[PDB]
DNA sequence: ATCAATATCCACCTGCAGATTCTACCAAAAGTGTATTTGGAAACTGCTCCATCAAAAGGCATGTTCAGCGGAATTCCGCTGAACATGCCTTTTGATGGAGCAGTTTCCAAATACACTTTTGGTAGAATCTGCAGGTGGATATTGAT
DNA sequence: ATCAATATCCACCTGCAGATTCTACCAAAAGTGTATTTGGAAACTGCTCCATCAAAAGGCATGTTCAGCGGAATTCCGCTGAACATGCCTTTTGATGGAGCAGTTTCCAAATACACTTTTGGTAGAATCTGCAGGTGGATATTGAT
C-alpha cells in the first residue's frame, strides 16, 4: 500500500506554465525526486541554522537564510520573493 | 570505399550524445553487479529497479570520467585518451586522495 | 569473465558519449578496473542498507541512499 | 487562518510540507510561516524547471516532457545546472559537445 | 562551554604516558570528536527515517559506523562498540 | 556509578546520550546508543593519539602539536580517508617531491 | 580599501607553490592565482557573513567562518570546529 | 669565480623547507585588509574576531597549496616542469570548480 | 573539379505502450476549536575584545641584471589503433512457480516523564611548573667549477 | 675525481610563553527511583515481482590493411631563477575607549496538545485514447577518390 508524492502538485504547476504540454512517468519521477531533494537540503540547512543559534524553532526566517545559503544568485532572488509573498498573502487572510 | 579514421568516430560521437539509452548490455552488467555483491553478503536478490539505478549511475559516472579524461589527453596535446589520462583525472577528483 | 562481460564496444560506446575521438588500446582494461571500484563502493553501501532493514533483496531505494552519501545523487528511482 | 495552500495562494500542499517538516526532526518546533515559505520555494523552483523543459520539448516538435527534456533544460541553465551540479538525471543523456581540436580541419 | 579535553587527555595518557598535547592540538582533537560525532549521528538519524523507526538504537549507531568508517577502522570500532554495550548491559 | 564505568569507558556516556537528544536525530534514543557511540568516539581518538604520539617522538618532541596530528592522519591510509575533506589548521603537508623534479639521472 | 589583492605578493604566492611541491613557475601564474584566491574568499565570506546577519550580529565570528567552510565542503579543525 | 647555484637547486631547497614547516606563508596584515575589503564591499559595517580572520587564512592557504599540487600534476602530465595558468585551470575544471 | 558511395534529413504513416479518464472506497490527512504551555524578543547592562593610534626596526618585498635552460616548433617514422567485412554465440524477450517483501495483530522490554539527590567538570585566578623556540657554533654533506 | 663555497645537520644551552598545579565555588548535569506509555519485534500470511528458462533475436569477436598518431631528436629564443642592493611596511609591544556580544529577568504572541469534524490524495480495477517511435521514401548534404 500507501505512497505519497508531489506528482499531482507538479502536474498542477505544469499547467500554469505549459497548458498544452504533458509529462511522462519517468519524468514525473524525476520531478518528485527533485522536490524531495530540494526539500531536504532546505530543511537541513534550516535545521543547522537553528542549532547554531541555539533555537528550538525553524521559522520562515530560517527557511529564508537557508534559501540564500542554498540557491544560486538570481534563482535565490526569485525564491525569496515567491516565499515572502506566500507568507504575506497567507497571514493577511482569516 | 573507406572512411578515414576519426570520421566514423565523430559520427559515433554525434549519435551517442543525442541519445540516452544505456550503452552497456543489461545481462553482462547484472552479472557483474551480483558478482560484486556476493562478496558483501551471500544470497541476495536484486529488484530490477535497483540494478537499473546502479547501471544508470555507473554509465553516467563513466561518461563523465571520459569527458575529464579527454580533457587531460587534450591538455597533453594528444587526441587519444590513455590510461594515464584516466589516472590523472581520478587523482584530481580525490578518488585517489 | 564477468568484468570482461563489460565489453570494448560498450566501453567505446560510453567514451563516445563523452566526446572521445581516439581511444588508446589499454583503456578498456583500465575502464573496467575503475567501473569495478565504483560498483564495489556503491553496492557495499547499498548492501549495508539492505541488511539494516533485515531484507534479502537489495532495493532501488537501497541504491539511491548509497549513491547519495557517495555524493552521486540520482533522480528517478525513488525518494 | 483556511485550506492553507489556498490562503498562501499556492499549488503545493502547505499542510503536507508542514507535516513533513515535523516528522523530519529538524527542530523541536516549527513556525507557522515556515511551511508556507518553504512550499512557495519548492513550487517556484518546480515551475522553473518545467518551464524550461517545456521549451526544451517544444523545440523538438514534442508535446510531452521526457527525462531528456529535463536534462537539457537543466544543464543548459547556468543556475539550475549549478544547483543540480552533483545530481544525475536518469535517462537524460548529455549535451551535444565536441572539443574543437577534435573536429576535422576545415 | 563543554569540551572533550579531559577525556582526550585521559586517553592520551593511556597510549602515551609521558606525552603532552599543546592546546592548539587539544583544540583540533575537539573538532575531531565533534566532527565524527555529528557524522555518525547524522548517518544514524537518516538510517532511522529511511526505515520509519523513531528510535536511534545501538543498532543504528553500528550501521552508521559501518557506513562511515574505512575498512579496518570500522571493524575495530564495531568491536569496541559491541564490547561496551554488552558490558554496560550486564552491569547497572 | 557513572554509565561510563558501567560500560567500561573513559569518554562521558551521559554527555553523549544528552548531546544526542539536543541534536534532534530521532524522536528517541536507546540507552545502548550513547554507550556505543562513546566507545567508537573513544576508540577513534585513541588511534589518532597513538599515531600523533609516535610522530612527536619521531621529531624528538614530547608535546603533541597540530603538525604531528597532521602527519599521523596523512600517513595513515584510513584516517586519511576518514578525514579526506578536513583541514587541520597549522598541520602543513607531508614532505613529498615528484620524481621528475629531482635532478641528475639514475 | 582598494587593490588589496596585490597584497598577496609574488614572493608569498611563490612560497605557497613550494609547499605545494611546485618547482618552476610561469609568469602569468601570479595573477591567475590572485583571481582564484579572490573567488575562494568571496565564496567563503559571503556564506560566513550570511550566518552573521542571520544571527543579527555585526561581528563575523570564527564559527561563522567555520560553518561557511563546512557548507562549502572545506571543513576546518582548530577554531571551534 | 663567484659561487652560483644552478636554476632549480634553490627551488628544491625551498620545497624541502616549506614542506617541512607549517607557518602561514602570506603576510598577516595584507591578508586581513583583503578580507575586510571583500567582506565590506558585500555588506558594510562588519567587524571581525581576530580568529575569524585567522581561520579564513588557514582555509585559504590550505586550499591554494592543494590547488598547486594538482596544478603541478597537470603540468607534469604535459611533460613540462613550470606550471601555467592553463594547468591551474585544468585542475579547477576537473575538480568541478568551474567545469 | 568530377563521380560514386553513403549518410543524413525530413515529411508522412500508424499501431500500441503508456498516458488519460471515470467512478467509488477510505484511512490517513488536514482543517477547526479549546486550554495550556513556552520559546525567545525586549529592555537594562556587565565586561569582553575589537578597532585603532603610536613607535621602532629588521625581515621581506621590490626591482635589476643576466644567462641557462625550459618549452614550443618542426621534421621523422615506427607502429598502433580505426574501419571494415566475415560469421556465430550471447543477450534479449515473454512465460511460469515460489520466495520474500509487505500488511496486520499481538504484548512486552524499554523508553518517556517526573521528582529528588548527589557527583562533576567548567572556571575565575593567583602561582610555580617546564618543553622548547631561537641563538650558537662547529663537525658533516651537498653543489658546482675545473 | 679534487677543491671550495655553502647550506644542512644536530647536540648543547637557556628564555619565556604556554602548560600544568591546585583552592574554592556551583550550577547544571548525570544518576537514583517509581509510574505510565509505547515502539517495533516476533509470528502468521497474502500476493507481488524476482529468479529461472527456453527460443526469437541481434550484437560482437575476429584478422587484414594502412592512415595517421605520438614520441624522439634537434634547435633556437626569450623567459624565469639566482643573486644582490635597498629601503618599505609588516610585525610587535601597549595601551585606550567604546561598540557590541552575551548574561539575567520579564512576559505575551505563538506553538504544543488533544479531540471532534470534514476533506482529500492514493489505490484498485476497467475502458478509452493518443504522442510518437520505429518504418518508408526519396531528396540531398558529406565524404573520399581521381
Amino acid at each position: 500500500s500507501r505512497k505519497e508524492s508531489y506528482a499531482i502538485y507538479v502536474y498542477k504547476v505544469l499547467k500554469q506554465v505549459h497548458p498544452d504540454t504533458g509529462i511522462s512517468s519517468k519524468a514525473m519521477s524525476i520531478m518528485n525526486s527533485f522536490v524531495n531533494d530540494v526539500f531536504e537540503r532546505i530543511a537541513g540547512e534550516a535545521s543547522r541554522l537553528a542549532h547554531y543559534n541555539k533555537r528550538s524553532t525553524i521559522t520562515s526566517r530560517e527557511i529564508q537564510t537557508a534559501v540564500r545559503l542554498l540557491l544560486p544568485g538570481e534563482l535565490a532572488k526569485h525564491a525569496v520573493s515567491e516565499g515572502t509573498k506566500a507568507v504575506t498573502k497567507y497571514t493577511s487572510a482569516k | 570505399h573507406r572512411y578515414r579514421p576519426g570520421t566514423v568516430a565523430l559520427r559515433e560521437i554525434r549519435r551517442y550524445q543525442k541519445s540516452t539509452e544505456l550503452l552497456i548490455r543489461k545481462l553482462p552488467f547484472q552479472r557483474l553487479v551480483r558478482e560484486i555483491a556476493q562478496d558483501f553478503k551471500t544470497d541476495l536478490r536484486f529488484q530490477s529497479s535497483a540494478v537499473m539505478a546502479l547501471q544508470e549511475a555507473s554509465e553516467a559516472y563513466l561518461v563523465a570520467l571520459f569527458e575529464d579524461t579527454n580533457l587531460c589527453a587534450i591538455h597533453a596535446k594528444r587526441v587519444a585518451i590513455m590510461p594515464k589520462d584516466i589516472q590523472l583525472a581520478r587523482r584530481i577528483r580525490g578518488e585517489r586522495a | 569473465d564477468n568484468i570482461q562481460g563489460i565489453t570494448k564496444p560498450a566501453i567505446r560506446r560510453l567514451a563516445r558519449r563523452g566526446g572521445v575521438k581516439r581511444i588508446s588500446g589499454l583503456i578498456y582494461e583500465e575502464t573496467r578496473g575503475v567501473l569495478k571500484v565504483f560498483l564495489e563502493n556503491v553496492i557495499r553501501d547499498a548492501v549495508t542498507y539492505t541488511e539494516h532493514a533485515k531484507r534479502k533483496t537489495v532495493t532501488a531505494m537501497d541504491v539511491v541512499y548509497a549513491l547519495k552519501r557517495q555524493g552521486r545523487t540520482l533522480y528517478g528511482f525513488g525518494g | 487562518a483556511k485550506t492553507r495552500s489556498s490562503r498562501a495562494g499556492l499549488q503545493f500542499p502547505v499542510g503536507r510540507v508542514h507535516r513533513l517538516l515535523r516528522k523530519g526532526n529538524y527542530a523541536e518546533r516549527v513556525g507557522a510561516g515556515a511551511p508556507v515559505y518553504l512550499a512557495a520555494v519548492l513550487e517556484y523552483l518546480t515551475a522553473e524547471i518545467l518551464e524550461l523543459a517545456g521549451n526544451a520539448a517544444r523545440d523538438n516538435k514534442k508535446t510531452r516532457i521526457i527525462p531528456r527534456h529535463l536534462q537539457l533544460a537543466v544543464r543548459n541553465d547556468e543556475e539550475l545546472n549549478k544547483l543540480l551540479g552533483r545530481v544525475t538525471i536518469a535517462q537524460g543523456g548529455v549535451l551535444p559537445n565536441i572539443q574543437s581540436v577534435l573536429l576535422p580541419k576545415k
